């Protein structure tokens, strides 16, 4: 009877339901359909709501009765979805029971503003070589991930996941990092295969796993960003850190694409809405960092773009790096020759994060940089053969694999051979070999050393001796 | 030593020209399928625009 | 209940419903005609109305002409009953040979496989073709970019696929031909009756055919892939197999949904694409997996528009594969079959992780040592062969014995050929070509290694030879 | 009177009234709200509808929600009391230091001065950056554009500005925050404080400050640059003073306005922009002026969507600009920075009769010497150094040298150069490069030129590389 | 008529980009949705229809047929523009012709490169 | 005024390149449907019955004239575009400017191949 709490659909199609009545609802409110299935009060207009439905409108028909809710798009937040896979409403999808969720919270929050902030000043750790030493990233920062498909876009983020176990499993509670995955428009086997890696790491236990894959609707894949966040903003207000994943925002604006070529807004650039800006500034906006007075919390943002060949000048790509502080481009050309990680380093940034590396990673790092800058610029005078022959061994130094991110003290002892010179006499195909037998040296032998440099964050003039040493001795015992 | 010294150069000039040419051609490639998208789209959103505004 | 027409325009189809609706994707069987037409809802228009997409022409079609509500979505038979028949996208046998007998019938709209359901491990389906399995591996439950065309060996490699699937895995295959031109389904028809696959006679048949033709609405070929899927999901989920579905070709798949969200009026996309390309494919091929009851595994024909793998359509696709096999008229011109690429051909699960170690420095070995050989062939021309280093001069030899054992007989073309098929176990294609890389066979002939099976066959023909 | 309510979409939202219909521009009071929503009126839609863009979320308005015509335009604190503060659209304080008490309030709306309130006299501004001092100099009053795509350099090169513009400035600087980084503005902000510019004990303030960032919707993003704007219009005729005004990015008015307009139900013009873009973007900017009745300098960073400097957005604001610095991605990654195309960054007073002829000359001097250069790399592309006359080479080292000359260590980007930041006075940029042209430097080398201040800098660079 | 009958005919299309032209007239008139180049999304299906059509009858059915020779004028070479193809991926083989082998005096203009019948030998005598 | 009382005038439009956007955002705002790059469908008979106006009359009509200097602005040089070819194809010819010229010194940065005058030596003096 009641046409101010409840309405009835007049027409569904083109995923979205226009709607009599639902006098009373609020723009942006979640309504529910009889079927079960969950919406949001989109267009408020004289005679009817446009309604967009979080799921498959096959199951919407003419005459379905619609409730409101009461409740402007939210979703359950909390320490509770650890270790859950949830879809992009925060439903439970593997198959472990409720969320014992206490607390919800708005997907559409505005993001802090000015006075909330301060620079970010904490090492986001990765865990890769290149990435902690080249690109280092703070808590709080922005920073894009961005290359062809199948360059090694998913493997940083998960690496740099996986890393955080090392705080996490410590005491000290400002060095923990609570992690968000959000798949969109992924396939679900890639993403069911991802919380198997994370399980199998024992990572999972900090880590929530938003998930809107290839077919699921549109709108839901739209929204798992935001729900996400939310869940993220959660510890970024409660003096915590967290760090958050959206592989990909190309997918999510595709179906926000979708979405808006469906409402028959007018296309602009590649058939995009004006506003597809928006909707990745609004989200990423939301990764701050809060200084002391708000918590000193912070919320992480690794927002993947998948460019088409190489281009980062598209339109999507350059709306993003217009938005992140910073980018890791990754390339198809050193991905393809096994330079991996892929990354770029000509094309790549961190705008913020210089003041987030520890001390130690500093002092090897900032004359690596520089040798590497000057190798690339000559890609037979002996000046400048100790440039290519410097580079070369470097360049293997970075590389990496899968599933072993160092602690930050070990990619150091590892960069410290070579910015001082410790391989220039050795063949580079023998570099990566060199680099492995001195790891588990210095960690089995000498773990006093490396324990120090953690614990000083920096490389004293004690160390620098004591380090000399070691280096020095296992070369002449290296064969 | 002159014939045996130019026929090793051009052999490199020859190689090296050929090199850049294969990138540039990968290059204009790229460029010309951005620009064959574009052209398709721009001549769809027109021709949108116009129906819609009956 | 029964609705009545009130609109037609071409292909699309407006039915009023005095009572009830039928939800979107349901069927719609219209009454007096010679033949069946359905109509699959596609939108509530409010009042009563639904917007359906024809399954064949609409011509002679009158206002007022009644249409019955089937009450669910397409539903096809379903079943070991439909091996070696030929289906249209409504379940139609369309070979002749009378009605399909299945006890089962199936929705050809079903979702994916929920996220529990879904295996959480990579495992490599072995095809026992030497290219494939060593260098760019199927994956159980994945899809497949086959590049190709006319004159590659491409019908003869399909063939095989199912004949090994079969053979190997206890799996049935299915045949899905979206855009099917009507001369190369009757021809490939009879090539799969002459080559054993298809058995009119008993009931050997490995293969289930399901053809979406080129002269059939949008609607009709843009649902055939659906109806294929289900064909096989059949299989997977009744009867635990590790299942092929062919997808020829994933192009005319993405057109044709083009072609009906054109029709339906709504806006398209970027390159005239349909705004739903991304969720169209998705729905599709997230149904192609491995569940914890069995698997699909997907070969799927690509057609990449304007030699542009940035076009929506191919890059859409690219998403979905795990692997690529590209068939190769260059390859065929040497003699090479299969005609695939060795270089050009690429697999996802291709990774000691996946694999195995020793997998994969062997897959590493064979592409370094083909990378190598051609970096020589300018040298080759131009210095001869006989001013190579003694290293430099046994990369050659190699790498041409390595070629020549990456070809195989079929035995789906014993026919043409009179030679014997071969199936390689992964283990005795790993063994053979880790041992040619290792120089245990430098003193071999180079034609011993070609048209070849295992290794053993290698030695068996060397000896032979004079 | 009183209105209701009658639909929401987004930013826009239509408002009933019974009696009184509120003008155009008038600022609506949206009732029932925990903070205050402003509505502005953009059209009477008849019926006695307006139709109203909202300067805040649209979250949680039911129809039938009241609304009250505050009488008049969105207006805002204007005089001292806004320098120290940081304020927003709508004029409310953001930075959590209480109300801002003026005497004065102005709206953001306003006419632009008209013809006869013109100033004609052009005057150099040094900013001690080379390739602007020398190829595209900034005046004093003058309106000037910093075009750039993504992650370029338009907020580095505006914040050097500030620091070799703003520090030795005896007036006042407004900067408005318009659609970039809340992080940037807190960057800014204590900055500023560390600096002194801003002082959060004394009334020794020299900035104002107004933000809108890209966590706004679009209303009020299409609005902050006015706001911004009127607090600098203020300084320049009330106090007939020397106003530095500061605006990243003006470019995110164009696209707000951009993300609204259908939503107002405009036909879409080139690209899907709004039908209005060149006259929203002709009001605004025709009121960022110097008057007779006082001087505004302003530098406005313009954001170039897909680097592409035909998109109507960047394409409408040249004509709006004095002088303008194009970045270019192309000289960027080539490691130039500040990464200025010097043949696509002009001025107006680039006149001998302004500048002197020998400025001039070299000027002239060099660009030509750099379109030389442009005009041979077709052929060194594909062929290489070696196939050019004698002649050619040696424009090419000059040019090349010229190059990077024209690059610059800036101390705002000390952390990325690894350098110290440099300052060039004018003088001694033109003697530079007149020496260059001149051949007095063809025996350095090229990296000697490359990130240095004076020209004597390169060559100790010279010497130091042995 | 003819391949019902146990004959043979050949039918020339001249052109079927004249004839798109002439259907998308009407679709648009009609106020059907427009597409890529303005086509309506059933004009594939106005091609496939057609030239399936042509056919080779088995013995049971008269042994007739009917060949088609689909003509398809290009703007610049595109042969990847909508109607060329729509008609190129339906037919079983294309003749293309070109401008500049036209006048560098290869007449008939046709690149040998880039046509094909996939048909092939099966439609050849064993003397050619 | 001049041009019809045997006076003779010249008139700059600087330029029609923003006049073109100006009517274009007009007659979108009436509702009148877009066509090339969104302009008006008549947007060519918008300077054509501007510039058609510059005319030399007849000693019967007083000898009077109206002379016109419409100025266009190119996007990265493209004479050849749309909006371009309409103006040129209006005008007695056109002075056409290049940046690559004026950079290397060719100033006015006239592109001699390029610019035309529709009425040649008639114009000029005998000594010229
Ligand atoms: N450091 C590494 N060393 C070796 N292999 C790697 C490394 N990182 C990634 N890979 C491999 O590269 C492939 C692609 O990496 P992935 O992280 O999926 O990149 P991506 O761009 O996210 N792929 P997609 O999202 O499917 O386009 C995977 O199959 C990995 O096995
Ligand atoms: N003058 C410079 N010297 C050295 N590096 C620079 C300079 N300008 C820019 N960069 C580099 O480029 C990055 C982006 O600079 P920024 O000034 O933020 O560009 P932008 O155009 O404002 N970017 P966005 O607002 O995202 O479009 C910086 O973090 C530096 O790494
Ligand atoms: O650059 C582009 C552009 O300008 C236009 C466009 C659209 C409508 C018009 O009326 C017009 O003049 C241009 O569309 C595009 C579509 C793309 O997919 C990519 C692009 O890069 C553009
Ligand atoms: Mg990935
Ligand atoms: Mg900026």
């Amino acid at each position: 009877v009641d046409l101010e709490e409840t309405g009835r659909v007049l027409s569904i199609g083109d995923g979205i339901a226009r709607v009599h009545g639902l006098r009373n609802v609020q723009a942006e409110e979640m309504v529910e359909f009889s079927s079960g299935l969950k919406g949001m009060s989109l267009n408020l207009e004289p005679d009817n709501v446009g309604v967009v439905v979080f799921g498959n409108d096959k199951l919407i028909k003419e005459g379905d009765i619609v409730k409101r809710t009461g409740a402007i798009v939210d979703v359950p937040v909390g320490e509770e979805l650890l270790g859950r896979v949830v879809d992009a409403l925060g439903n439970a999808i593997d198959g472990k029971g409720p969320i014992g969720s206490k607390a919800r919270r708005r997907v559409g929050l505005k993001a802090p503003g000015i006075i909330p902030r301060i620079s970010v000043r904490e090492p986001m750790q990765t865990g890769i070589k290149a990435v902690d030493s080249l690109v280092p990233i703070g808590r709080g920062q922005r920073e894009l991930i961005i290359g062809d498909r199948q360059t090694g876009k998913t493997s940083i983020a998960i690496d740099t996941i996986i890393n955080q176990k090392r705080f996490n499993d410590g005491t000290d509670e400002k060095k923990k990092l609570y992690c968000i995955y959000v798949a969109i428009g992924q396939k679900r086997s890639t993403v069911a295969q991802l919380v198997k890696r994370l399980t199998d790491a024992d990572a999972m236990k900090y880590t929530i796993v938003v998930s809107a894959t290839a077919s699921d609707a549109a709108p839901l894949q739209y929204l798992a960003p935001y729900s996400g966040c939310s869940m993220g903003e959660y510890f970024r207000d409660n003096g915590k850190h967290a760090l958050i994943i959206y592989d990909d925002l190309s997918k999510q604006a595709v179906a926000y694409r979708q979405m808006s070529l469906l409402l028959r807004r007018p296309p602009g650039r590649e058939a995009y809405p004006g506003d597809v800006f928006y909707l990745h500034s609004r989200l990423l906006e939301r990764a701050a960092k809060m200084n002391d007075a708000f918590g000193g919390g912070s919320l992480t943002a690794l927002p993947v773009i998948e460019t088409q060949a190489g281009d980062v000048s598209a339109y999507i790509p350059t709306n993003v790096i217009s938005i992140t502080d910073g980018q890791i481009f990754l390339e198809t050309e050193l991905f393809y020759k096994g330079i991996r990680p892929a990354i770029n380093v000509g094309l790549s940034v961190s705008r913020v994060g210089s003041a987030a590396q520890t001390r130690a990673m500093k002092q090897v790092a900032g004359t690596m940089k520089l040798e590497l800058a000057q190798y690339r610029e000559v890609a037979l005078d002996a000046a400048t053969q100790q440039l290519l022959s410097r580079g070369v061994r470097l360049t293997e130094l970075l590389k990496q694999g899968q599933y072993s991110p160092m602690a930050i003290e070990e990619q150091v002892a590892v960069i410290y051979a070579g910015v001082r010179g410790y391989l220039d006499k050795l063949e580079p195909s023998k570099i990566t070999k060199f680099e492995n037998a001195f790891l588990s040296h210095v960690i089995s032998q000498h773990q006093a050393l490396l324990s120090k440099i953690r614990t000083d964050g920096k490389i004293s003039e004690e160390s620098d001796a004591k380090l000399k040493e070691i280096v020095t001795n296992f070369l002449a015992g290296f064969e | 030593e002159s014939t045996t010294s130019e026929q090793s150069a051009r052999m490199t000039a020859m190689d090296n020209a050929s090199k850049n040419a294969s990138e540039m051609i990968d290059k204009l490639t790229l460029t010309f399928n951005r620009t064959r998208q574009a052209v398709i789209t721009k001549e769809l959103i027109e021709i949108i625009s116009g129906a819609a505004a009956l | 209940t029964t609705g009545r027409i009130v609109a037609v325009i071409g292909a699309v189809v407006d039915v009023q419903f005095d009572e009830g609706l039928p939800p979107i994707l349901n069927a719609l069987e219209v009454q007096g005609r010679e033949t069946r037409l359905v109509l699959e809802v596609a939108q509530h228009l409010g009042e009563s109305t639904v917007r359906t997409i024809a399954m064949d022409g609409t011509e002679g079609l009158v206002r007022g002409q009644k249409v019955l509500d089937s009450g669910a979505p397409i539903r096809i038979p379903v079943g070991p009953e439909t091996l070696g028949r030929i289906m249209n996208v409504i379940g139609e046998p369309i070979d002749e040979r009378g009605p399909i007998k299945t006890k089962q019938f199936a929705a050809i709209h079903a979702e994916a496989p929920e996220f529990v359901e879904m295996s959480v491990e990579q495992e490599i389906l072995v095809t026992g073709i030497k290219v494939v399995d060593l260098l760019a591996p199927y994956a159980k439950g994945g899809k497949i970019g086959l590049f190709g065309g006319a004159g590659v060996g491409k019908t003869v490699l399909i063939m095989e696929l199912i004949n090994n699937v079969a053979k190997a895995h206890g799996g049935y295959s299915v045949f899905a031909g979206v855009g099917e031109r009507t001369r190369e389904g009757n021809d490939l028809y009879h090539e799969m009756i002459e080559s054993g696959v298809i058995n009119l006679k008993d009931a050997t048949s490995k293969v289930a055919l399901v053809y979406g033709q080129m002269n059939e609405p949008p609607g009709a070929r843009a649902r055939v892939a659906l109806t294929g899927l289900t064909v096989a999901e059949y299989f997977r989920d009744q009867e635990g197999q590790d299942v092929l579905l062919f997808i020829d070709n994933i192009f005319r798949f993405t057109q044709a949904g083009s072609e009906v969200s054109a029709l339906l009026g709504r806006i398209p996309s970027a390159v005239g694409y349909q705004p739903t390309l991304a969720t169209d494919m998705g729905t599709m091929q997230e149904r192609i997996t491995t569940t914890k009851k069995g698997s699909i595994t997907s070969v799927q024909a690509i057609y990449v528009p304007a030699d542009d793998l940035t076009d929506p359509a191919p890059a859409t696709t690219f998403a979905h594969l795990d692997a690529t096999t590209v068939l190769s008229r260059a390859i065929a011109e040497l003699g090479i079959y299969p005609a695939v690429d060795p270089l050009d051909s690429t697999s996802r699960i291709m990774d000691p992780n996946i694999v195995g170690s020793e997998h994969y420095d062997v897959a590493r070995g064979v592409q370094k040592i083909l990378q190598d050989y051609k970096s020589l062939q300018d040298i080759i021309a131009i210095l001869g062969m006989d001013e190579l280093s003694e290293e430099d001069k046994l990369t050659v030899s190699r790498a041409r014995k390595i070629q020549r054992f990456l070809s195989q007989p079929f035995q789906v073309a014993e026919v043409f050929t009179g030679h014997l098929g071969k199936l390689v176990p992964l283990k005795e294609t790993i063994k053979g070509f880790q041992q040619i890389l290792a120089g245990e066979y430098d003193h071999l002939p180079e034609q011993a290694f070609y048209m070849v099976g295992p290794i053993e066959e290698a030695v068996a023909k060397a000896d032979k030879l004079a």
